[PDB]
Protein backbone atom coordinates (compact mmCIF):
# COMPACT_ATOMS: atom_id res chain seq x y z
CA UNK A 1 0.00 0.00 0.00
CA UNK A 2 1.62 3.04 -0.92
CA UNK A 3 1.02 5.21 1.68
CA UNK A 4 0.39 9.59 0.24
CA UNK A 5 0.87 12.42 3.28
CA UNK A 6 -1.27 15.51 1.96
CA UNK A 7 -0.28 18.64 3.93
CA UNK A 8 -1.46 21.14 5.35
CA UNK A 9 -4.48 19.84 6.53
CA UNK A 10 -6.69 22.81 6.83
CA UNK A 11 -6.13 26.25 5.48
CA UNK A 12 -6.87 29.79 6.79
CA UNK A 13 -7.06 31.18 3.53
CA UNK A 14 -7.78 35.04 1.57
CA UNK A 15 -9.81 35.42 -1.17
CA UNK A 16 -6.94 36.68 -4.23
CA UNK A 17 -4.23 34.93 -2.26
CA UNK A 18 -1.60 32.30 -3.74
CA UNK A 19 -2.25 28.91 -2.68
CA UNK A 20 0.39 25.69 -2.02
CA UNK A 21 -0.89 22.23 -1.59
CA UNK A 22 1.40 18.87 -1.13
CA UNK A 23 1.61 15.40 -1.54
CA UNK A 24 4.56 13.15 -0.60
CA UNK A 25 4.27 9.49 -1.81
CA UNK A 26 5.91 6.77 0.43
CA UNK A 27 7.54 5.99 -2.65
CA UNK A 28 7.82 7.19 -5.75
CA UNK A 29 4.74 7.27 -8.13
CA UNK A 30 5.99 8.34 -11.97
CA UNK A 31 4.17 11.21 -11.73
CA UNK A 32 0.42 9.05 -11.90
CA UNK A 33 -1.07 11.55 -9.72
CA UNK A 34 -4.18 13.41 -9.73
CA UNK A 35 -5.78 16.54 -8.02
CA UNK A 36 -9.23 16.81 -7.76
CA UNK A 37 -11.92 19.05 -5.42
CA UNK A 38 -15.11 18.14 -3.68
CA UNK A 39 -17.73 20.64 -2.69
CA UNK A 40 -19.72 20.07 0.03
CA UNK A 41 -23.17 17.73 -0.99
CA UNK A 42 -20.88 17.57 -4.81
CA UNK A 43 -19.41 14.64 -6.70
CA UNK A 44 -15.14 15.20 -7.25
CA UNK A 45 -14.15 17.12 -9.65
CA UNK A 46 -10.49 16.24 -10.89
CA UNK A 47 -8.33 19.20 -11.94
CA UNK A 48 -5.29 18.06 -12.99
CA UNK A 49 -4.02 14.10 -14.11
CA UNK A 50 -0.47 12.88 -14.89
CA UNK A 51 0.63 15.27 -11.94
CA UNK A 52 0.87 18.24 -14.35
CA UNK A 53 -1.99 17.84 -17.20
CA UNK A 54 -5.07 20.62 -16.76
CA UNK A 55 -8.32 19.16 -17.57
CA UNK A 56 -10.28 21.07 -20.17
CA UNK A 57 -12.48 23.68 -18.36
CA UNK A 58 -10.05 23.97 -15.42
CA UNK A 59 -8.69 27.96 -15.15
CA UNK A 60 -5.53 28.35 -15.09
CA UNK A 61 -4.47 29.25 -12.23
CA UNK A 62 -4.63 25.64 -11.27
CA UNK A 63 -1.03 24.21 -11.91
CA UNK A 64 0.34 21.04 -10.57
CA UNK A 65 4.19 20.13 -10.55
CA UNK A 66 6.78 17.56 -8.94
CA UNK A 67 8.08 14.16 -9.93
CA UNK A 68 9.23 11.56 -7.71
CA UNK A 69 8.05 11.69 -4.63
CA UNK A 70 7.08 14.84 -3.65
CA UNK A 71 3.53 16.57 -5.51
CA UNK A 72 2.38 20.15 -5.44
CA UNK A 73 -0.94 21.95 -6.50
CA UNK A 74 -0.85 26.09 -6.57
CA UNK A 75 -3.93 27.99 -6.67
CA UNK A 76 -2.35 31.22 -7.98
CA UNK A 77 -5.29 33.71 -6.98
CA UNK A 78 -7.79 31.82 -4.95
CA UNK A 79 -11.56 32.38 -6.05
CA UNK A 80 -14.74 32.22 -3.81
CA UNK A 81 -15.55 29.29 -6.00
CA UNK A 82 -12.16 27.41 -4.98
CA UNK A 83 -13.13 26.73 -1.63
CA UNK A 84 -13.47 22.83 -0.73
CA UNK A 85 -11.77 19.94 0.42
CA UNK A 86 -8.94 19.38 -2.47
CA UNK A 87 -7.35 15.73 -2.75
CA UNK A 88 -4.62 13.84 -4.28
CA UNK A 89 -4.53 10.51 -5.71
CA UNK A 90 -2.35 7.77 -6.66
CA UNK A 91 -2.74 6.07 -9.54
CA UNK A 92 0.98 4.00 -9.96
CA UNK A 93 -0.04 0.86 -8.37
CA UNK A 94 -2.82 -0.90 -6.67
CA UNK A 95 -4.57 -0.28 -4.23
CA UNK A 96 -4.82 2.94 -5.13
CA UNK A 97 -5.05 5.43 -2.62
CA UNK A 98 -5.43 8.64 -1.61
CA UNK A 99 -4.44 12.04 0.58
CA UNK A 100 -6.27 12.91 3.50
CA UNK A 101 -7.55 16.14 2.22
CA UNK A 102 -6.97 19.85 2.74
CA UNK A 103 -9.66 21.71 3.74
CA UNK A 104 -9.91 25.51 2.53
CA UNK A 105 -11.67 28.19 4.80
CA UNK A 106 -12.04 32.05 4.38
CA UNK A 107 -9.59 33.90 7.42
CA UNK A 108 -11.74 36.50 9.12
CA UNK A 109 -11.41 38.21 12.44
CA UNK A 110 -12.13 35.90 15.44
CA UNK A 111 -16.01 35.58 16.82
CA UNK A 112 -17.16 34.27 19.92
CA UNK A 113 -20.29 32.34 20.15
CA UNK A 114 -23.74 33.73 20.68
CA UNK A 115 -25.50 31.02 23.11
CA UNK A 116 -28.85 29.70 23.61
CA UNK A 117 -29.96 27.55 25.94
CA UNK A 118 -33.65 25.81 26.01
CA UNK A 119 -35.70 23.87 27.85
CA UNK A 120 -37.89 20.84 26.82
CA UNK A 121 -40.99 21.87 25.10
CA UNK A 122 -44.24 21.19 26.89
CA UNK A 123 -45.19 18.77 23.93
CA UNK A 124 -42.20 17.29 24.38
CA UNK A 125 -42.48 16.81 27.99
CA UNK A 126 -46.07 15.23 27.75
CA UNK A 127 -44.52 12.34 25.53
CA UNK A 128 -42.04 11.00 28.10
CA UNK A 129 -38.76 12.69 26.56
CA UNK A 130 -36.94 15.45 27.66
CA UNK A 131 -35.05 17.20 24.92
CA UNK A 132 -32.35 20.16 25.96
CA UNK A 133 -31.10 22.10 23.06
CA UNK A 134 -28.05 24.99 22.94
CA UNK A 135 -27.27 26.90 20.02
CA UNK A 136 -23.83 28.09 19.93
CA UNK A 137 -24.22 30.43 16.77
CA UNK A 138 -22.44 32.50 14.52
CA UNK A 139 -17.73 31.92 15.71
CA UNK A 140 -14.66 31.49 14.14
CA UNK A 141 -12.86 29.69 14.51
CA UNK A 142 -14.81 26.35 13.96
CA UNK A 143 -12.51 25.12 16.98
CA UNK A 144 -15.15 24.36 19.73
CA UNK A 145 -15.66 22.19 22.72
CA UNK A 146 -19.33 21.64 24.07
CA UNK A 147 -19.94 19.74 27.62
CA UNK A 148 -23.41 19.26 29.34
CA UNK A 149 -23.73 19.37 32.92
CA UNK A 150 -26.75 18.49 34.90
CA UNK A 151 -27.01 19.29 38.60
CA UNK A 152 -23.12 20.08 38.62
CA UNK A 153 -22.09 17.17 37.09
CA UNK A 154 -20.97 16.23 33.71
CA UNK A 155 -23.63 13.70 31.14
CA UNK A 156 -21.64 12.08 28.08
CA UNK A 157 -24.35 10.46 26.79
CA UNK A 158 -27.43 11.53 24.79
CA UNK A 159 -25.84 14.35 23.38
CA UNK A 160 -25.95 15.51 19.49
CA UNK A 161 -23.91 18.12 18.22
CA UNK A 162 -24.28 19.01 14.43
CA UNK A 163 -22.07 21.84 12.64
CA UNK A 164 -23.16 24.32 9.47
CA UNK A 165 -20.42 24.87 6.81
CA UNK A 166 -18.75 28.30 7.06
CA UNK A 167 -21.60 30.97 5.99
CA UNK A 168 -20.91 32.52 2.79
CA UNK A 169 -21.49 36.16 3.55
CA UNK A 170 -20.15 36.29 7.12
CA UNK A 171 -17.40 33.69 7.45
CA UNK A 172 -18.70 32.25 10.92
CA UNK A 173 -19.86 28.64 11.88
CA UNK A 174 -22.57 27.52 13.97
CA UNK A 175 -23.65 24.31 16.06
CA UNK A 176 -26.50 22.59 17.55
CA UNK A 177 -25.93 20.68 20.74
CA UNK A 178 -29.30 18.41 22.22
CA UNK A 179 -28.86 16.31 25.24
CA UNK A 180 -31.33 13.90 25.02
CA UNK A 181 -32.84 11.85 28.15
CA UNK A 182 -36.64 10.72 29.53
CA UNK A 183 -39.18 12.84 31.23
CA UNK A 184 -38.45 11.16 34.68
CA UNK A 185 -34.59 11.61 34.69
CA UNK A 186 -34.86 15.24 33.70
CA UNK A 187 -38.14 15.74 36.14
CA UNK A 188 -35.25 14.18 38.67
CA UNK A 189 -32.61 17.38 38.18
CA UNK A 190 -32.96 20.83 38.56
CA UNK A 191 -30.10 22.83 36.91
CA UNK A 192 -29.09 22.07 33.28
CA UNK A 193 -25.79 23.50 32.04
CA UNK A 194 -24.22 24.19 28.53
CA UNK A 195 -20.52 25.43 28.94
CA UNK A 196 -18.65 26.51 25.31
CA UNK A 197 -14.81 26.74 25.31
CA UNK A 198 -13.68 28.69 22.73
CA UNK A 199 -10.28 30.75 21.50
CA UNK A 200 -12.19 34.09 22.38
CA UNK A 201 -12.12 32.90 26.18
CA UNK A 202 -10.18 32.11 29.49
CA UNK A 203 -13.26 31.08 31.53
CA UNK A 204 -15.85 29.05 29.36
CA UNK A 205 -19.17 30.91 28.26
CA UNK A 206 -21.71 29.26 30.50
CA UNK A 207 -25.87 29.54 29.85
CA UNK A 208 -28.20 27.79 32.19
CA UNK A 209 -31.48 27.23 33.68
CA UNK A 210 -33.31 25.37 36.78
CA UNK A 211 -36.43 23.64 36.41
CA UNK A 212 -37.87 25.35 39.27
CA UNK A 213 -37.56 28.33 37.22
CA UNK A 214 -34.08 29.66 37.72
CA UNK B 1 -8.82 14.08 -23.50
CA UNK B 2 -6.48 11.87 -21.59
CA UNK B 3 -5.34 8.51 -23.12
CA UNK B 4 -5.20 5.13 -21.20
CA UNK B 5 -1.66 6.53 -19.72
CA UNK B 6 -4.27 6.99 -17.02
CA UNK B 7 -1.92 4.14 -16.45
CA UNK B 8 -4.06 1.41 -18.00
CA UNK B 9 -1.99 -2.31 -16.54
CA UNK B 10 -6.04 -4.04 -16.31
CA UNK C 1 -14.35 12.07 -22.59
CA UNK C 2 -17.94 12.53 -21.75
CA UNK C 3 -19.10 10.87 -18.87
CA UNK C 4 -19.94 8.20 -16.24
CA UNK C 5 -23.53 7.67 -15.02
CA UNK C 6 -24.84 6.41 -11.76
CA UNK C 7 -27.73 4.60 -11.01
CA UNK C 8 -30.14 6.03 -8.44
CA UNK C 9 -30.03 6.11 -4.49
CA UNK C 10 -30.39 2.86 -2.41
CA UNK C 11 -32.25 2.05 0.46
CA UNK C 12 -32.08 -1.41 1.71
CA UNK C 13 -32.15 -3.72 4.92
CA UNK C 14 -29.52 -5.96 6.75
CA UNK C 15 -28.02 -8.86 5.04
CA UNK C 16 -29.36 -7.95 1.74
CA UNK C 17 -27.80 -7.43 -1.79
CA UNK C 18 -27.54 -4.39 -3.85
CA UNK C 19 -26.18 -4.03 -8.00
CA UNK C 20 -25.25 -0.45 -8.64
CA UNK C 21 -24.68 0.40 -12.34
CA UNK C 22 -22.60 3.45 -14.01
CA UNK C 23 -23.25 3.79 -17.79
CA UNK C 24 -20.15 5.43 -19.92
CA UNK C 25 -20.69 7.82 -22.26
CA UNK C 26 -18.92 9.94 -25.22
CA UNK C 27 -15.50 7.29 -24.93
CA UNK C 28 -14.43 3.85 -26.04
CA UNK C 29 -15.83 2.08 -23.40
CA UNK C 30 -13.12 -0.77 -23.92
CA UNK C 31 -10.21 1.47 -23.73
CA UNK C 32 -9.98 2.43 -20.19
CA UNK C 33 -10.86 0.77 -16.76
CA UNK C 34 -13.48 1.69 -14.59
CA UNK C 35 -13.08 1.59 -10.64
CA UNK C 36 -15.08 2.04 -8.02
CA UNK C 37 -14.61 4.20 -4.93
CA UNK C 38 -16.18 4.15 -1.10
CA UNK C 39 -16.76 7.57 1.03
CA UNK C 40 -17.75 7.66 4.18
CA UNK C 41 -17.16 10.45 6.95
CA UNK C 42 -15.98 7.78 9.39
CA UNK C 43 -12.78 6.13 6.93
CA UNK C 44 -12.51 9.05 4.11
CA UNK C 45 -12.21 7.54 0.57
CA UNK C 46 -11.30 3.91 -0.45
CA UNK C 47 -10.70 2.19 -2.98
CA UNK C 48 -12.70 -1.20 -3.57
CA UNK C 49 -11.09 -2.26 -6.53
CA UNK C 50 -11.88 -1.88 -11.30
CA UNK C 51 -12.60 -3.28 -14.37
CA UNK C 52 -11.08 -3.16 -18.21
CA UNK C 53 -14.12 -3.73 -19.99
CA UNK C 54 -11.71 -4.66 -22.93
CA UNK C 55 -9.78 -7.38 -21.70
CA UNK C 56 -12.87 -8.15 -18.84
CA UNK C 57 -9.17 -7.78 -16.14
CA UNK C 58 -10.16 -7.06 -12.48
CA UNK C 59 -8.42 -6.14 -9.88
CA UNK C 60 -9.65 -5.65 -5.90
CA UNK C 61 -9.13 -3.97 -2.96
CA UNK C 62 -7.96 -7.15 -0.37
CA UNK C 63 -11.04 -5.46 1.92
CA UNK C 64 -13.37 -5.72 0.00
CA UNK C 65 -12.42 -8.97 -2.10
CA UNK C 66 -15.52 -11.78 -1.02
CA UNK C 67 -17.93 -8.71 -1.02
CA UNK C 68 -17.88 -6.65 -4.09
CA UNK C 69 -18.23 -8.21 -7.52
CA UNK C 70 -17.07 -6.19 -10.52
CA UNK C 71 -18.94 -6.98 -14.00
CA UNK C 72 -18.85 -5.13 -17.09
CA UNK C 73 -21.32 -5.44 -20.34
CA UNK C 74 -19.79 -4.15 -23.87
CA UNK C 75 -22.99 -4.21 -25.38
CA UNK C 76 -24.50 -1.71 -22.88
CA UNK C 77 -21.43 0.36 -22.05
CA UNK C 78 -22.49 -0.07 -18.41
CA UNK C 79 -20.34 -1.23 -15.66
CA UNK C 80 -21.84 -2.85 -12.80
CA UNK C 81 -20.65 -3.59 -8.71
CA UNK C 82 -22.60 -5.85 -6.95
CA UNK C 83 -22.69 -5.51 -2.70
CA UNK C 84 -23.44 -8.61 -0.54
CA UNK C 85 -24.52 -9.47 2.95
CA UNK C 86 -24.82 -5.75 3.81
CA UNK C 87 -24.29 -3.81 6.82
CA UNK C 88 -24.95 0.12 8.63
CA UNK C 89 -21.12 0.01 7.72
CA UNK C 90 -21.58 -0.26 3.88
CA UNK C 91 -24.08 3.07 4.44
CA UNK C 92 -22.08 5.17 1.93
CA UNK C 93 -22.01 7.03 -1.21
CA UNK C 94 -20.68 4.65 -4.01
CA UNK C 95 -18.54 6.10 -6.57
CA UNK C 96 -17.38 4.96 -10.31
CA UNK C 97 -14.92 7.18 -11.80
CA UNK C 98 -12.32 6.95 -15.02
CA UNK C 99 -9.48 8.34 -12.47
CA UNK C 100 -9.96 11.33 -14.42
CA UNK C 101 -13.83 11.59 -14.77
CA UNK C 102 -16.09 11.15 -11.54
CA UNK C 103 -19.76 9.91 -11.86
CA UNK C 104 -21.98 11.64 -9.22
CA UNK C 105 -22.21 8.98 -6.80
CA UNK C 106 -25.30 6.85 -5.09
CA UNK C 107 -26.38 7.22 -1.79
CA UNK C 108 -26.85 3.15 -0.29
CA UNK C 109 -28.60 3.47 3.06
CA UNK C 110 -28.53 0.01 5.06
CA UNK C 111 -31.56 0.05 7.36
CA UNK C 112 -34.48 -1.27 9.39
CA UNK C 113 -36.20 1.99 9.62
CA UNK C 114 -39.58 1.71 8.81
CA UNK C 115 -40.56 4.99 7.05
CA UNK C 116 -41.92 6.98 10.29
CA UNK C 117 -43.29 11.11 10.64
CA UNK C 118 -41.61 13.21 11.98
CA UNK C 119 -42.69 14.92 15.70
CA UNK C 120 -41.76 18.89 15.89
CA UNK C 121 -41.50 20.37 18.95
CA UNK C 122 -41.56 24.44 19.30
CA UNK C 123 -38.39 25.82 21.65
CA UNK C 124 -39.38 29.03 23.00
CA UNK C 125 -36.79 31.75 24.69
CA UNK C 126 -36.32 30.52 28.46
CA UNK C 127 -38.54 32.09 30.65
CA UNK C 128 -37.09 35.60 32.26
CA UNK C 129 -37.42 36.87 28.57
CA UNK C 130 -33.84 38.45 27.88
CA UNK C 131 -33.63 41.91 27.63
CA UNK C 132 -30.74 42.02 24.22
CA UNK C 133 -31.56 43.15 21.23
CA UNK C 134 -32.18 40.47 19.50
CA UNK C 135 -34.26 36.70 20.35
CA UNK C 136 -33.45 33.08 19.01
CA UNK C 137 -36.71 30.71 18.50
CA UNK C 138 -35.66 27.68 17.74
CA UNK C 139 -37.61 24.33 15.96
CA UNK C 140 -36.51 20.82 17.09
CA UNK C 141 -37.74 18.12 14.27
CA UNK C 142 -37.14 14.64 15.98
CA UNK C 143 -37.23 10.76 14.64
CA UNK C 144 -37.99 10.73 11.14
CA UNK C 145 -37.00 8.35 8.28
CA UNK C 146 -35.91 8.72 6.03
CA UNK C 147 -34.28 12.04 5.21
CA UNK C 148 -34.97 14.07 3.63
CA UNK C 149 -37.15 17.06 5.44
CA UNK C 150 -37.83 20.64 4.39
CA UNK C 151 -38.07 23.45 7.35
CA UNK C 152 -38.67 26.85 6.73
CA UNK C 153 -39.67 29.83 9.23
CA UNK C 154 -42.81 32.08 8.48
CA UNK C 155 -43.36 29.79 5.51
CA UNK C 156 -40.37 31.21 3.75
CA UNK C 157 -40.44 34.65 4.44
CA UNK C 158 -38.38 34.61 6.74
CA UNK C 159 -34.68 33.55 5.67
CA UNK C 160 -32.17 36.20 7.15
CA UNK C 161 -30.38 34.97 10.45
CA UNK C 162 -31.73 31.11 10.14
CA UNK C 163 -29.44 28.21 10.48
CA UNK C 164 -30.57 24.80 9.39
CA UNK C 165 -28.22 21.72 11.13
CA UNK C 166 -27.78 18.97 8.99
CA UNK C 167 -29.82 16.14 10.40
CA UNK C 168 -28.19 13.36 11.98
CA UNK C 169 -28.80 9.50 13.48
CA UNK C 170 -29.99 8.91 16.73
CA UNK C 171 -31.00 5.42 17.46
CA UNK C 172 -31.77 4.31 13.89
CA UNK C 173 -34.19 7.49 12.77
CA UNK C 174 -32.96 11.06 11.98
CA UNK C 175 -32.87 14.17 13.84
CA UNK C 176 -33.12 17.97 12.41
CA UNK C 177 -32.99 21.38 14.59
CA UNK C 178 -33.01 25.08 13.43
CA UNK C 179 -32.59 28.38 14.55
CA UNK C 180 -33.73 32.02 13.85
CA UNK C 181 -32.69 35.31 15.33
CA UNK C 182 -35.37 38.37 15.25
CA UNK C 183 -34.48 41.65 17.27
CA UNK C 184 -36.35 41.98 20.45
CA UNK C 185 -39.57 43.71 18.84
CA UNK C 186 -40.39 41.46 16.49
CA UNK C 187 -41.12 38.67 18.77
CA UNK C 188 -43.60 37.94 20.19
CA UNK C 189 -45.71 40.41 18.81
CA UNK C 190 -45.27 39.28 15.59
CA UNK C 191 -45.61 35.20 15.09
CA UNK C 192 -42.98 33.17 14.27
CA UNK C 193 -44.04 29.90 12.89
CA UNK C 194 -41.83 26.94 11.61
CA UNK C 195 -42.72 24.73 9.13
CA UNK C 196 -41.61 21.33 8.18
CA UNK C 197 -42.66 19.23 5.69
CA UNK C 198 -41.55 15.24 5.34
CA UNK C 199 -42.81 14.36 1.50
CA UNK C 200 -42.07 10.72 2.66
CA UNK C 201 -45.02 10.25 5.02
CA UNK C 202 -47.13 12.87 3.45
CA UNK C 203 -46.32 15.08 7.15
CA UNK C 204 -46.60 19.11 6.80
CA UNK C 205 -46.98 19.97 10.07
CA UNK C 206 -47.13 23.87 11.26
CA UNK C 207 -45.61 25.29 14.94
CA UNK C 208 -46.21 28.05 16.44
CA UNK C 209 -43.50 29.34 18.83
CA UNK C 210 -45.61 30.79 21.91
CA UNK C 211 -43.96 32.40 24.29
CA UNK C 212 -43.56 30.28 28.20
CA UNK C 213 -46.21 30.65 30.55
Amino acid sequence: DIKMTQSPSSMYTSLGERVTITCKASQDINSFLTWFLQKPGKSPKTLIYRANRLMIGVPSRFSGSGSGQTYSLTISSLEYEDMGIYYCLQYDDFPLTFGAGTKLDLKRADAAPTVSIFPPSSEQLTSGGASVVCFLNNFYPKEINVKWKIDGSERQNGVLDSWTEQDSKDSTYSMSSTLTLTKDEYERHNSYTCEATHKTSTSPIVKSFNRNEC
Amino acid sequence: GATPQDLNTL
Amino acid sequence: QDQLQQSGAELVRPGASVKLSCKALGYIFTDYEIHWVKQTPVHGLEWIGGIHPGSSGTAYNQKFKGKATLTADKSSTTAFMELSSLTSEDSAVYYCTRKDYWGQGTLVTVSAAKTTAPSVYPLVPVCGGTTGSSVTLGCLVKGYFPEPVTLTWNSGSLSSGVHTFPALLQSGLYTLSSSVTVTSNTWPSQTITCNVAHPASSTKVDKKIEPRV
